[PDB]
């Protein structure tokens, strides 16, 4: 019943021999300011991967 | 003294304007600029400058 209970896709070639996967993350804030500001905080991003066979 | 333009003068070679605007985080900055070079005598002993009155 494997195949009936887990859900089945065909996203991968018959030559390909590893697959990979990607994630993001990301950082950041804000502040209360004044018209005449020089200065304001930032943000970012972030990235992962994992393998298979 | 006599007004002439052949004995005295005064330059504008570039007049008055006013820059795009720069802008910064939040304001902006406008440069102004101009040119001048002041009053020339070509001619002199046209004028009488009566002193000590």
């Amino acid at each position: 019943s494997a195949l009936r209970v887990f859900p089945v896709t065909t996203e991968l070639s018959p030559t390909d021999k590893t697959f990979e996967y990607m994630t993001f993350d990301k950082v950041g804030t804000a502040q209360i300011i004044a018209d005449y500001t020089d200065d304001l905080p930032l943000v970012d991003a972030l990235g992962t991967s994992e393998f298979g066979k | 003294y006599e007004k002439n333009p052949m004995n005295m003068s005064i330059e504008i070679p570039e007049a008055f304007n006013m820059l795009p605007a720069q802008p910064k985080d939040l304001h902006f900055k406008v440069p102004c600029t101009s040119k001048c070079t002041g009053l020339t005598i070509y001619r002199p002993m046209t004028i009488v400058l009566i002193t000590g009155v």
